[PDB]
RNA sequence: UAAAUAGUACCUGAAAUCGUUAAGAUGGAACGGAUUAAGAGAGAAAACAAGUAAAGAGGGGAAU
RNA sequence: AUUUUAAAAUUAUUUGAAUUUUUCUUCUUAUAAUUUAAGUUGUUUCUAUACAGUACUUUCUUAACCCACUCGUCUUGAAACACGGACCAAGGAGUCUAGCAAAUGUGCAAGUGUAUAUGAUUCUUUAAACAUUUUACGCAUAAUUAAUGUAAUAUGUCCAUUGUAGAUUUGUGCCCCACUUUGCAUACAAUACCGGUAAGCAA
RNA sequence: AUUUCACUCAUAUUAAAUAAAAUAACUCCAAGUGGGCCAUUUUUGGUAAGCAGAACUGGCGAUGAGGGAUGCUCCUAACGC
RNA sequence: UUACCGAUACCAAGCCAUAAAAAGAAGAAAAAAUUUUUUUUUAGAAUCUUUUUAUGAGUAGAAAAUCGUGGGGU
């Protein structure tokens, strides 16, 4: 069911999985196009594991943003810089192999420049 | 640089103007037509002579079938027609040979007389427009009557009542008015049909074919 | 000659070392130059592209003042620079001084 | 630039785009041109009409070296020279060029062209045509053989 | 669905985007293509879409073509899209006026001699934008050899095809079907 | 221009009475029409049937 | 010895498989697609609170 | 942020008139706002006066109504009483070369490519880059016939063959169409002219 | 028969009607394909066949959705969320 | 004979993508406190930005945008 919540218009849930990866491990979840000639999916019977398409794209008015309301922005040492201006329109997430003294830096600055972080209590 | 405003709102007024007066003869011809029918009929019954009224001259046809399983004649015929959807509808003028061609598309169709108060409701409630450039028209609906002026004023039939005439009456214009207007796309009947499968004129219950004055009742659904 | 303003623009596009896309967010497209007011990547605001421009950036702690031939300066003090090599976006430098100057 | 093939869109397509009915099979009409005649004949006598049959009597050792002859056309003559000279020869009307196109590797010179009226050449070439020699001869100018 | 020939999407034929990349060239077409777009001139919208066309149609056009087809009217300016090529088998030339893409060094020696002046398209647009007094020439585009090997297939009754050949000796390509003595001919 | 709202011609007052200029007058005359009197039917309703 | 969950099959130690504990389900298949409802986990970046006065810890830069 | 404006209607004035003959009667002269114009706005609560919970969002497991035949394959016809597949992890298949053609991009352009090879205070990287005294060759500039060989208007003029349309172009009625001016490219023809073979003549 | 001149033959709805008629026309490169089958109607051989073989058209294959309990082809109808 | 139930067909609206289409190479708005401060923006990227319409099935088959892997200059 589609989930509404706030503006953000999302259209589908349940990350789509390939099909007959259930009642076989070697087959992973990661979802694929099966060529097959008689494969069911293909034929899109009633009801069976139904494949991802075009239409499910959310609206690019609203797309990439998060529930935030917000863009995320991966931030590494102290790429700082480029987020002053739109502090209003861009939340920053720290990389994960960022050690802790620079992530502490990094989180002392955001925090007084006043722009949101995802991943504050990393590695403390 | 300003005069031009003030000229164009004159002129808006003139159309204006001149389109009520249009308005006005129009709704004075049916109301002539009405009492001359009315009282020919009456004098053709008081002596021994009968009186017969020419066809409409105008038919509003539906399409009833889908797309599939069809002969290559009768989707060609389609798609000169332009009857594209299952449930678009379109006039055409009555010639011999129109109809001569509508014989060949008969049992998938339904066609008749159109009534002015149907054909009003047409116009303003499902009418649609084609606005652009030639074989660019991009549909848009009324709304309005600038873009009406601006491609089919003209032949000085700009507005929306004299479309109203120059389709219930055969008139100088159809090749341009039913180009112009977009086929009309048509909801499914409140009720429902008879049976698709047969013949109106047949005595079981069946819908295809020629209906003639009875096609606004069902139109009165279709909107 | 054989550059020009707007021909830069179309050389520095695609290939350049101020250009930061951001991964995560495919939204997310920034610029780096030294002398843009805002890091939208356009050649209307590039410091690289315009004729001559200015704006406010920091220096290894300390707030530097920089004009386009790059003359390297150091709120009044501010102000004042800003009408002396002045030419919207003037107040939109003096605000951006006045959030950059709180950051440690 | 081996991903820019069309082979690296088709990985998982089970055909890898050479059919699936019909299948790739090693060789199907036959190695070569083996088909003349029996059952490819129709390319050949569609495409390459002349190729069968021979035609013609037989030089042992043709030795290509002797009946070699670079042809030149007679207009071309003038934009041999660089153009300030012929600014003025044109210019006098006393003195006229001549042209030993053995200097500069030509060897026959044949009467394709429309000269300048009114103007003498001197030309000197092993061959000569007979359209070429009326040309030049029609305008003052003078075929000088050469060896 | 819909009876509708292409399910009722317009299909064109052409460049939608220059393949070429560059920029000089590039900046050059944001320009013409914008003067055509503001003006209603059918001149800047020809050279816009002229100024597309793969390397194959842009040919060169030699200078004594361009002088004879300037030969009627003397105070035109010739515009080509292609390059111009100097031609040896001319004489003299007289004061021609040209805009072209690119030259070759002794036509540019020649056309100065003569003493007119090569325009580039940045100053045909600053002189001219509504394509006043320039006329619009193009080189021979089918006359290129890749050509001959079209139409009709070689081999066909009434050709005048090139067909592919390693040489063009007496055993190549010259017995069957070419000569009434060996089987039919043609 | 933007798409809006495409208002239904056939109800909504104002937008019908832009499409038709002479509707208000076509209405005013229909009302007038409406809001007679009875009687003058109850003592014609004969009148107009012996005849 | 820094680590012995590095102890001579000795860098990391996934999967098929098996074991333990817990929770749940169990009338000839199991697993699933779409819609939920209940449970059990987690979760603050929109899921209310900017500033305003005071005091504790810090910090910075301009002015001389 | 230069059509959410115009008018369109409504109210309340005023203007003249009208007619179906008047409290939704109509047509504007002039005024100020309303919106049925010109895509849903307002009011009261709750979340809630808290920093993680039973609430709130989400993952997972269970159930519930409806539906759902093992995939891959050759096949007109696959779930088949057609064949391979007990399971897992790793490896596993349109590549390379010579030659040609076509499409595209680039340089140069009637020329093009610098080949073998040559010189240099280049001589970790340098098995690369640089450079090439006034016809070396390939491919192209002209074709054709087995072949001796022959070889593209023709000196009236540095006009450059002729038609039918045909892009532009200069103007007449700074944006259309009809009138004369140029006639790209090309398309369909016609003409000449070169080789070849016929035929007539023929020293 | 040709060329050049006269003159002018609806063209403002357009030498009948109607046309999402320029989604055209052409040229080039190239893959797959080259065992078919079912259905109304016509029809050949055979007694007949879910047979063998053809004919105008539509489908199936290449395709699911609702119905015929159920079905590769029947009826409605062809699929973005 | 009415009334009904009945589709991924039809109609109205929303969103996606494709194709086409119309058009484009520089300025202050509002709210909250109390005239002054604070609070959000003040946009111009042509294989782009704004907007309109239409359409949306596919095996063999072809093309485009793409997402990753071992390396290499930058």
């Amino acid at each position: 069911a589609v989930k509404k919540v706030g503006k953000i218009i999302k259209k589908r849930t349940k990350k789509f999985t390939r099909f007959q990866s259930n009642r076989f491990m070697r087959v992973k979840p990661a979802w694929r196009k099966p060529r097959g000639i008689d494969c069911r999916v293909r034929r899109r019977y009633k009801g069976t594991n139904l494949m991802p398409s075009i239409g499910y794209g959310s609206n690019k008015k609203t797309k990439f943003l998060l529930p935030n309301n917000k863009y995320k922005y991966v931030v590494k040492n102290k790429e700082m810089e480029p987020l002053i201006m739109n502090h209003t329109k861009y939340c920053v997430q720290i990389a994960h192999n960022v050690s802790s003294k620079k992530r502490k830096q990094i989180i002392e600055r955001a925090k007084q420049m006043n722009v949101s972080v995802i991943n504050a209590k990393a590695r403390l | 640089a300003a005069k031009k405003i003030k000229t164009l709102k004159l002129i808006n007024k003139k159309k204006r103007n001149d389109l009520r007066q249009r308005t006005l003869r129009y709704e004075e011809e049916y109301e002539s037509e009405r009492k001359k029918i009315i009282e020919l009929k009456r004098e053709a019954r008081k002596n021994n002579c009968f009186y017969r009224e020419a066809e409409k001259k105008v038919v509003f046809v539906i399409r009833l079938k889908g797309v599939n399983k069809l002969p290559p004649k009768v989707r060609s015929v389609f798609r000169l027609l332009r009857l594209l959807q299952v449930h678009n509808g379109v006039f055409v003028k009555v010639n011999k040979a129109t109809k001569e061609m509508l014989k060949i598309v008969e049992p998938y169709v339904t066609y008749g007389y159109p009534t002015l108060s149907t054909v009003r409701k047409l116009l303003y409630k499902r009418g649609y427009v084609r606005v652009g450039k030639v074989r660019r028209y991009a549909r848009k609906k009324i709304q309005d009557n600038a873009d009406i002026s601006k491609h089919l004023g003209k032949y000085n039939v700009h507005g929306i009542e004299d479309m109203v005439y120059q389709l219930y009456t055969c008139g100088p214009v159809f090749k341009k008015v039913n180009n112009f207007l977009w086929a009309f796309k048509l909801k499914p009947p409140r009720k429902g049909f008879k049976a698709k499968r047969h013949a109106f004129n047949e005595p079981r219950p069946g819908d295809w074919g020629n209906r003639e004055a009875h096609i606004n009742e069902l139109i009165n659904r279709m909107i | 000659s054989n550059v020009s303003n707007a021909l830069v623009w179309e050389l520095t596009r695609k290939s350049n070392c101020f250009i930061k896309k951001n991964k995560a967010g495919k939204k997310g497209v920034f610029l780096c130059d030294p002398l843009n007011v805002n890091y939208k990547n356009t050649p209307s605001s590039s410091g690289l592209v315009k004729s001559n421009s200015t704006n406010v950036t920091l220096k290894d702690g300390k707030v530097v003042f920089s004009v386009k031939v790059v003359n390297h300066f150091k709120m009044k003090n501010v102000e004042k620079l800003l009408q002396q090599h002045g030419s919207k976006n003037k107040e939109k430098l003096l605000k951006k001084y006045k959030r950059l100057s709180k950051l440690y | 630039a081996t991903r820019f093939k069309k082979n690296r869109k088709k990985r998982g397509h089970v055909s890898a785009g050479h059919g699936r009915v019909g299948k790739h099979r090693k060789h199907p009409g036959g190695r070569g041109k083996a088909g003349g005649l029996h059952h490819m004949r129709i390319n050949f006598d569609k495409y390459h009409p002349g190729y069968f049959g021979k035609v013609g009597m037989r030089h042992l050792n043709l030795l290509k070296n002797r009946t070699y002859c670079p042809t030149i056309n007679v207009d071309k003559l003038w934009g041999l020279l660089p153009e300030e000279k012929k600014k003025e020869f044109s210019e006098n009307k006393d003195i006229a060029p001549v042209i030993d196109v053995t200097r500069k590797g030509y060897f026959k010179v044949l009467g394709n062209g429309k000269l300048k009226h009114n103007q003498p050449i001197v030309v000197k070439a092993r061959y000569f045509s007979s359209v070429a020699e009326k040309k030049i001869k029609a305008v003052g100018g003078q075929c000088i053989l050469v060896a | 669905g819909i009876a509708l020939k292409n399910v009722g999407r317009i299909k064109k034929h052409g460049r939608k985007h220059l393949v070429s990349k560059n920029p000089y060239l590039r900046l050059l077409v944001k320009l013409y293509n914008f003067l055509a777009r503001r003006t209603n001139a059918n001149f800047n919208k020809i050279i816009a879409k002229r100024l597309i066309m793969p390397k194959r149609y842009r040919p060169p056009l030699s200078l004594s073509k361009l002088q004879y087809h300037m030969a009627n009217h003397p105070n035109d300016i010739a515009v080509v899209v292609g390059s111009i090529t100097d031609d040896k088998r001319l004489f003299s030339l007289k004061q021609l006026k040209v805009c072209a893409l690119r030259f070759t060094e002794t036509a540019r020696k020649r056309i100065e001699d003569a003493g007119g002046e090569c325009l580039t398209f940045d100053q045909l647009a600053l002189k001219y934008p509504t394509g006043k007094k320039c006329v619009l020439l193009r080189g021979p585009t089918k006359a290129r050899t890749a050509e001959k090997h079209f139409g009709k297939a070689p081999g066909k009754p009434k050709s005048k095809a090139r067909p592919y050949v390693r040489s063009k000796g007496r055993k190549f390509e010259k017995a069957r079907g070419r000569r009434k003595s060996r089987a039919y001919k043609k | 221009k933007k798409r809006l709202q495409n208002k239904n011609s056939l109800t909504n007052f104002a937008v019908r009475c832009r499409l038709n200029p002479a509707y208000k007058l076509l209405r005013s005359l229909a009302v007038l029409r409406m809001r007679k009197s009875i009687l003058e039917k109850s003592k014609n309703k004969k009148e107009k049937r012996v005849q």
